[PDB]
């Protein structure tokens, strides 16, 4: 289940992991193998998956057009590479000692939780309003001078 | 009137995850 | 250690008391940064309200 | 009925070890799986776990106020240390052979018993006479010129 889920919070959703085009990645319904208690934090955890995902499908996508536009996504994904770096490491670690749970796997993640979310209202200003042109290197200064460190 | 009768372990590794039985228990949820 | 010394309930509680009594510190710290509309009196209210709770702990 | 007793000393009243709020901890009465003789070294051994409830008891409260109140209580933890750490370990000895009685158990308290009553009045002169301010530096050194090697 563990490997079931790093594929999950990578773009890959399954049977565990049902996926819907408005809500986002979630859990599908109660199973017996696992307690009813940890229903809550995957559903914590993927609220990262649809994140990466929606970013994904965007960076793919393109889309306006302008080359501004073209170099913010190739931008967005320099700093969307520690999150895969640090996806490929908890397989690592699981591979090792076969007593890591969850609740670890949750932990490992930290710093990608509390980054996303302000990075996700920056492309959604962009795909609402028409940004062309020059303007985005405003609207993205804007939001530089953030008080969240990390952001 | 019916219970799950689980063990005691369980109970611990559950507390991990949230950080007379139904009065420590109690506590703990306070925290 | 669990997986891998017997442990119960009695001992991992009083284990984490330098911790469970550092955390209710916080449930009265943050208490008066959550409830409460500008930005300016939510920012300042909430810087000035750890100077006065860290005389209070001198 | 050792693990019983393990955790009726360090805060915890049960049906074998009912709890008053003006005596102390003190058996209820004849069992008959014991022996009747027993009925009293477990009294003079709960002279001991009625200092550490009225020990902590007080300690949470930390009532008064002043910083000098506030650190004497973070102090008289650290003291209150050695208590605990050696009350683990009682369980260990017992988890190895099992053929060890109560009199062995009462044995391993030994230093504890000698130290609580002597450290008990100190707390006690604090809350009948509103002992507030840098006073306490004394009160509480007036007592150290005591002869107890251990006070």
């Amino acid at each position: 289940m563990i490997h079931e889920l790093l594929l999950a919070l990578s773009g890959y959703p399954g049977s565990i992991f049902t996926w819907n085009k408005r809500s986002g990645l979630q859990v599908s319904q109660d199973f017996p193998f696992l307690h009813p208690s940890e229903t809550s934090v995957l559903n914590r955890l993927c609220r990262l998956g649809t994140d990466y995902i929606r970013f994904t499908e965007f960076i793919e996508q393109y889309t306006l057009h302008g080359i501004y536009l073209r170099a913010f996504c190739t931008g967005l994904d320099s700093v969307l590479q520690p999150y895969r770096q640090a996806l490929l490491d908890l397989e690592q670690e699981f591979l090792g000692d076969p007593h890591l749970s969850i609740s670890h796997v949750n932990y490992f993640l930290d710093q990608f939780q509390l980054l996303f979310p302000s990075v996700m209202v920056v492309v959604e200003q962009i795909k609402s309003q028409k940004i062309h042109g020059c303007q985005i290197l405003e609207t993205v200064y804007k939001h530089s001078c953030g008080g969240l460190p990390p952001v | 009137d019916d219970r799950v009768l689980v063990t005691e372990t369980q109970v611990i590794r559950e507390t991990l995850w949230l950080l007379c039985l139904r009065s420590v228990l109690e506590q703990i949820a306070a925290y | 250690c669990i997986i891998n010394t017997t442990i119960t309930l009695a001992i991992v509680v009083d284990k984490l008391a330098p911790r469970l009594s550092q955390l209710k510190v916080l449930h009265k710290v943050f208490s008066t940064g959550v409830a409460e509309t500008r930005n300016v009196v939510r920012a300042s209210h909430l810087l000035n309200t750890l100077y006065k709770a860290i005389l209070e702990y001198d």
